């Protein structure tokens, strides 16, 4: 959606 | 990366692949990098030092292979190439080895969030994990120091951070390692970063977040006993990063 630093999905 | 496993970008969605174009028709890989914010990638100065002509580099995000496309990949041009003033190289170490690349798409945009493109976090002022922390490095660098080609699939491995006291021991690197560097190795010197992995990330978890703790910078040989990989200590360059980055 938007950038969430450090998140892998 | 010597040792390691092969991975896909879903596992390192902030990894950026930097290539250079040749007046001949070929694009070759140069170094790796990491996405900090929508328009900025951080890498290492020594990757550009010899040819600081921004217009000849191309940056790809969402890339799991080296010379074949990955669906979801984004291509950018380098709008700005910032190298470190005070960058120096001696017979081993590189000092102040950090560079910033502002990217622009052919449509005038920066990176967009996807399942293969994400930003990595920055540490807070001089804040690092303790030695012993296991961090992971990723990249398309050599799998053996004697190879002359790079793998086509992205690889990752886990290394542990070591203290300066250990790395500055005479039989390691002496005073070539400074307080603005960090050293990481495998207890049993089995896996490590190598040539072609320069500029890529050393990610560790700090206070809950996956943080960019270091940038692959140098090493003597690859996966050599008592010859750790040395990385740029990001937590020490925060002012410098700040004075050059802005907005979204
Ligand atoms: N041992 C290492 N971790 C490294 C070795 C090198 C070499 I040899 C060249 C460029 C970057 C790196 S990192």
């Amino acid at each position: 959606l938007k950038f969430q630093c450090g998140q892998k999905t | 990366i010597i040792g390691g496993e092969f991975t896909t970008i879903e596992n390192q969605p902030w990894f950026a692949a930097i290539y250079r174009r040749h007046r001949g028709g070929s694009v070759t890989y140069v170094c790796g990098g990491s996405l900090m914010s929508p328009c900025w990638v951080i890498s290492a100065t020594h990757c550009f030092i010899d040819y600081p002509k921004k217009e000849d580099y191309i940056v790809y995000l969402g890339r799991s292979r080296l010379n074949s496309n990955t669906q979801g990949e984004m291509k950018f041009e380098v709008e700005n190439l910032i190298l470190h003033k005070d960058y120096s190289a001696d017979t081993l170490a590189h000092h102040n080895d950090i560079a910033l690349l502002k990217i622009r798409s052919k449509e005038g945009r920066c990176a967009q969030p996807s399942r293969t493109i994400q930003t990595i976090c920055l540490p807070s002022m001089y804040n690092d994990p303790q030695f012993g922390t296991s961090c992971e490095i990723t990249g398309f660098g050599k799998e053996a120091s004697t190879d002359y080609l790079y793998p086509e699939q992205l690889k990752m491995t886990v290394v542990k951070l070591i203290s300066h006291r250990e790395c500055q021991q005479p039989h390691y690197y002496g005073s070539e390692v400074t307080t603005k560097m960090l050293c990481a190795a495998d207890p049993q010197w089995k896996t490590d970063s190598c040539q072609g992995d320069s500029g890529g990330p050393l990610v560790c978890s700090l206070q809950g977040r996956m943080t960019l703790t270091g940038i692959v910078s140098w090493g003597r040989g690859c996966a050599l006993k008592d010859k750790p990989g040395v990385y740029t200590r990001v937590s020490h360059f925060l002012p410098w990063i700040r004075s050059h980055t802005k907005e979204e």
